[PDB]
């Protein structure tokens, strides 16, 4: 009822479970790929695996 | 009835590639 006190108003819950895992994704934030380099140092990202 | 299992029944355990070890 709108009367309620705060405690017992309606409050919607959501959930988040994420499926962090060492397998392939298929959710990923909005992030930018590059190109790819082989043969020479460089600093990586995969998936957020850096 | 019944029968011996034998060494049946092992799967991987993760989804992680190893090679040349014994892993607990
Ligand atoms: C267990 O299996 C064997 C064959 O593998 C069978 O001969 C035996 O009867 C079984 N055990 C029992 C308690 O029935």
């Amino acid at each position: 009822q709108p009367t309620n006190g705060v405690g017992y108003q309606p409050y919607r819950v959501v959930v988040l479970s994420f499926e962090l895992l060492h397998a392939p994704a298929t959710v990923c934030g909005p992030k930018k790929s590059t190109n790819l380099v082989k043969n020479k140092c460089v600093n990586f990202n995969f998936n957020g695996l850096t | 009835a019944y029968t011996n299992s034998f060494t049946r029944g092992v799967y991987y355990p993760d989804k992680v590639f190893r090679s040349s070890v014994l892993h607990s």
